[PDB]
């Protein structure tokens, strides 16, 4: 249907740009216009400049007039955009939506409805690096709760992100895995926990720990220290 | 119909002129969508791919002329693709590239037609000789291998043993014309070869000029035209990105004036868009205006006139 | 360039009736602005092009009005499937700014966070860092301060907070404190204080531990 | 022969410009380009701007746009570059040399020989002063090794 | 824009046989490029061009090849009056940025350095000042980390070195480890420590002096 194909998640320090394809397809190109709206995490949304793809027009926005280009393929209906000077207030995701060409034969359009499904852009300078797993985790054990709240502590990793399972993924109740935040030494921490009683001790529980962009595994069994 | 059934001929070719860049020349006009464009009217639109241009390395130059064996051959290779797609009733769009093209572009057209009117559409003359040059760039000599009547005046430059002499001196018109040089003065003078140069476009307005032009062409016997147009005789207002341009030139308007005569002859029958340089513009903006410039003279070529078009049905229904 | 302003910042209402949200312009959009639907991690869906007339697969539900400067958007038969941050977008006016922000929660009778803490790993000591992590786990609504303190005397700017989405079933939040101090820092000090404070606390709920106590 | 003498070693603090005069001489101008190339020390060399001297092509680089500005005096073929705001990074030799220019009538030229001799421009906001002189070298003197190393 | 890279990064070959350089286009220059010889303080001679042609002076010697992505610069006479940095620069787009650097150093057999160290004078010490600089002439190849201490606790941030051009004669290098610190810190402590560490040296040579010892 009425489609846009983005490519790719791509992590730039801050050097040379993240020009990302927008393909369209279904659509006819040539008769509406991509706009590109950006988002930071936790945050509103930006709108960051719109081509015709009738003529051309590039139609930047405020604060960027200057870092951002924007380009057409129309032999392969994919619109690209570039950028300049990157930093790392530019950690968004970028999505590119169809505002429809303002010219004269090109239909009435206002309001965005291809969406592309977004393109993670983190803009930083740190080094691809394995994650740290250093928990604590009674297995349970006590220290007077009957919940045995547990859990592991992912640090040290770049870039996002990785992939948390409790005992290959089979322990799933009480999985609170949470959102990821970027340390200032630019590296990222998470962590992830689950709650269990204080009447199963016989719980080998054990994250799995994987960071692909590192192709990285640490598989952490976990096990409590001496009471008495 | 017979007109606009078009054989688009990529050429990325820049071993002619110095500023390299010109390779995006193919590449960049047809990502604007030019077959696309052109395949809302009535247009055949064929691609023939652009050429491979192999890398002769041992490329030694001539006195003043450089790169002389890798023109000869893009040109030879060129003009055997364009005679093949002439011999399937098409018209040669070839779009490159720089003008040092034009040798083979209109060499393979005279292959299947012999009389030929060349409407060459320049700031430059583009007709020194390997012994009058300055520059010896080959983007400023094609014309020289292609008049007869310069025959004996050009050495043999290697790589340029196939070029037959095809067109006459009274079959070739210039528009545009704003940098000339004195050996190019001396020879377009000496041939007397019918040319507009912005003078005469100035005086006469770009209506008479194109009455007179194809009054001069086709006034005596209906002929098959061969455009050959270059993106630096517009001014570089409209198009800024390419190789050599010169201010004061023809706006866009009479450009788009210029195809639109051409095309209701409906004799064009070769198209040539050379020098457009991507490379070059300050802005991507100015890249954006010499690409949507160059389109649109390509498609005021194949029919798209001004005043509008319609299908030849009823639309109040 | 006009300030589109979204008078509910957070909305948290249960399965049931309206949800009238609001858009506010700086200026006469007149009729021409938009609605969305940013579920969590996905693409913002359309829900209302012009104002009105429901775009293009919308399921019954989702009819706003306007013209010309404070908008409504009306969600007549709830659906929890809908609990996602809605953006007001005006469009004939350059450039282009969007809404704010309309999270609309789930509304459940407010829970009390379980609070949990943890040391670091003495696998962490032999690199030289102490990272102490407090777990508030299963709460409602999202409020919470967490105050860190060297022995009772309050910590900043190491402080790191992971608030989570809402959860499906129970619709309770949970919440990790991270902490990251030194080696040397960590072995300065015995008492490490987790002062918690929610809603349901009447008290604020302070977890500790001492160095090398568990 | 063809030269191109340049003028001159100059400091300024932050700052107004550091104007480069880069004078051609023995080559016909007008019928070529002059180029510049800045080079920080213990650095490689940047391409900085290029004027053709035929009609006055301005054609700067990149993170400078802006900062730059070249003229030419070809009266007396001399070739300008200017600057703007200035800082502390453009502590370099600024060197100009000849393209050629991109025309139609001027000849082929890509590869830089006339070079000029550059131009030493540091860019600080320091005093002129004395330097101040605290060695210690015994005179040798001993404290175990034959050969005695000193300074000043 | 298009980097422009070069192999070798430094190089070091004795007077003699062939030296073969590197330059690695990112596009397609396509015979377009150009060679230089930038001696230290001078200006960038011209070695070639266009790939080839040998431009306008040269001796005999310094053809080069390409066309047109990964370029050679061939020294096959070597002739030790040509040890100089050398830099590729493509031409034909814009904008034109050279190569990175080719410092071909002469290669003997690798020098010990002799690590000498100075205190800081009275002079100085009636101004307010102290420069602790340990000299280390004579070595070869370049590479020296030098380690300062405050009575055996490592320094930063005050250390300064100055490296020299390979001599004519012996081939060999210099360097200054120029530590500045105050009056105050300088009369806190007594054993200032260069630990000089080079190829040669199988153990990090740590020349010392007490404050007031000689």
């Amino acid at each position: 249907q009425v489609q846009l194909v983005q490519s790719g998640a791509e992590v730039k320090k801050p050097g040379a740009s993240v020009k990302v394809s927008c393909k369209a397809s279904g659509y006819t190109f040539t008769n509406y216009g991509i706009s590109w709206v950006r988002q930071a995490p936790g945050q509103g949304l930006e709108w960051m400049g719109w081509i015709s793809a009738y003529n051309g027009n590039t139609n930047y926005a405020q604060k960027l007039q200057g870092r951002v280009t924007m380009t057409t393929d129309t032999s392969t209906s994919t619109a690209y955009m570039e950028l300049r000077s990157l930093r790392s207030d530019d950690t968004a995701v970028y999505y590119c939506a169809r505002e429809g060409a303002y010219g004269y034969r090109s239909p009435y359009h206002n309001w965005f409805d291809p969406w592309g499904q977004g393109t993670l852009v983190t803009v930083s300078s740190a080094k691809t690096t394995a994650p740290s797993v250093y928990p604590l985790a009674p297995v349970c054990g006590d220290t007077t709760g009957s919940s045995v709240t547990l859990g592991c502590l992912v640090k040290g990793y770049f870039p996002e992100p990785v992939t948390l399972t409790w005992n290959s993924g089979s322990l799933s109740s009480g999985v609170h895995t949470f959102p990821a935040v970027l340390q200032s030494d630019l590296y990222t921490l998470s962590s992830s926990v689950t709650v269990t009683s204080s009447t199963w001790p016989s719980q080998s529980i054990t994250c799995n720990v994987a960071h692909p962009a590192s192709s990285t595994k640490v598989d952490k069994k976990i096990e409590p220290r001496g009471p008495t | 119909a017979k007109s606009r059934t078009i054989g688009i001929i990529g050429a990325p070719f820049s071993k002619g002129q110095p500023r390299g860049g010109v390779e995006e020349g193919p590449t960049v006009l047809r990502k604007a969508g030019l077959l696309e464009k052109l395949k809302e009217q009535e247009c055949d639109v064929k691609d023939y791919g652009d050429l491979p241009f192999a890398d002769i390395p041992n490329d030694s130059p001539f006195q003043i002329v450089k790169n002389p064996r890798s023109v000869g051959k893009a040109s030879e290779q060129l003009a055997g693709k364009v005679a093949e797609v002439k011999k399937n009733g098409r018209i040669s769009l070839v779009l490159g590239g720089d003008h040092s093209l034009a040798i083979g572009s209109i060499s393979g057209h005279a292959r299947v037609h012999p009389d030929l009117g060349v409407i060459w559409v320049d700031a430059h003359t583009d007709i020194n000789t390997p012994l009058t040059t300055t520059s010896g760039n080959l983007h400023g000599q094609p014309v020289s291998f292609l008049l007869k009547e310069l025959k004996g005046k050009i050495p043999d430059v290697p790589g340029f043993s196939w070029v037959t002499p095809c067109i006459s001196a009274k079959d070739i018109v210039y528009i545009g014309l704003r940098d000339v040089d004195p050996g190019e003065h001396y020879i377009l003078k000496t041939l007397g070869i019918k040319y507009f140069s912005m003078t005469e476009v100035d005086r006469l307005g770009i209506g008479k000029v194109m009455e007179e032009t194809l009054s001069y062409l086709l006034g005596r016997k209906k002929r098959p035209i061969h455009l050959s147009f270059d993106v630096d005789g517009l001014d570089p207002s409209f198009t800024p990105a390419t190789g050599t341009p010169v201010v004061g030139g023809l706006t866009y308007r009479e450009g788009l004036y210029i195809t639109e005569e051409i095309y209701k002859t409906g004799l064009l029958s070769g198209l040539d868009i050379m020098e457009v340089n991507p490379s070059l513009g300050k802005t991507p903006e100015e890249v954006t205006r010499t690409v949507n410039t160059a389109v649109a003279i390509t498609l005021a070529c194949f029919g798209l006139a001004r005043e509008g078009n319609h299908k030849p049905i009823d639309y109040l229904n | 360039e006009i300030v589109m302003t979204q008078s509910p910042a957070t909305l948290s209402l249960s399965p049931g009736e309206r949800a009238t949200l609001s858009c506010r312009a700086s200026q006469s959009v007149s009729s021409y602005l938009a609605w969305y639907q940013q579920k969590p991690g996905q693409a913002p869906r359309l829900l209302i092009y012009d104002a009105s007339n429901r775009a293009t697969g919308i399921p019954a539900r989702f009819s706003g009005s306007g013209s010309g400067t404070d908008f409504t958007l009306t969600i007549s038969s709830l659906e929890p499937e809908d609990f996602a941050v809605y953006y007001c977008q005006q469009h004939s006016l350059l450039p282009r700014t969007f809404g704010g922000g309309t999270k609309v929660e789930i509304k459940r009778a407010d829970a009390a966070p379980t609070v949990s803490i943890f040391p670091p790993s003495s696998e962490q000591l032999t690199s030289g860092g102490a990272s102490v992590v407090c777990f508030l786990n299963n709460f409602y609504p999202k409020d919470i301060n967490v105050k860190w303190k060297i022995d009772g005397s309050e910590r900043q700017n190491g402080v790191l907070n992971s608030w989570t989405d809402q959860d499906s079933k129970d619709s309770t939040y949970s919440m990790s404190s991270t902490l990251t101090l030194t080696k040397d820092e960590y072995e300065r000090h015995n008492s490490y204080t987790c002062e918690a404070t929610h809603k349901t606390s009447t008290s604020p709920i302070v977890k500790s531990f001492n160095r090398n106590e568990c």
